[PDB]
């Protein structure tokens, strides 16, 4: 709407990207990242740090 | 230790082997952003 | 906007880019890094002197 981007959930219009990091309709979502570690896949590696 | 690797945040992929995984891909993410947002975050993992 | 032997600068605040035209579209902020400058700096109220 206009230059902002709105959500609707549970009967209520939620501006996003205005409020604090994280919260999600009032609610506390984690965030993460899956990486893959393969360097010299084809040796045996102790991953240390 | 013996040797080291540096990982690059580009994006996220999937559907590809573990063995054959790249390290400038993500296998999975929650809830992040890797473009410039709000403020000079572009390449770089930052919140939602 | 501004007329040019190169194109057509107009900045779209509803994007928040900063475009050229020159029979495509391109846009020079994220072409050039200039996104959140934009972002930061757009409101709904027109120009007036």
């Amino acid at each position: 709407v206009s230059s902002e981007f709105y959500a609707f959930k549970d009967g209520k219009m939620w501006e996003q990207f205005a409020g604090d990091y994280n919260m999600f309709f009032g609610e506390y979502k984690p965030f993460s990242i899956t990486f893959v570690a393969n360097a010299e896949e084809p040796n045996d590696k102790i991953f240390n740090t | 230790a013996l040797k080291k690797e540096q990982h690059f945040f580009k994006g996220m992929q999937r559907d590809l082997s573990v063995s054959k995984f790249n390290p400038e891909y993500a296998f999975d993410a929650q809830n992040i952003r890797i473009t410039a947002r709000e403020h000079d975050t572009l390449l770089s993992v930052s919140n939602e | 906007i501004a007329e040019s032997p190169s194109g057509l600068y107009f900045i779209d605040n509803e994007t928040n880019s900063l475009y050229l035209f020159n029979g495509e579209i391109v846009s020079l902020s994220d072409k050039l890094g200039f996104r959140q400058w934009i972002s930061t700096h757009n409101v709904h109220v027109n120009w007036e002197p």
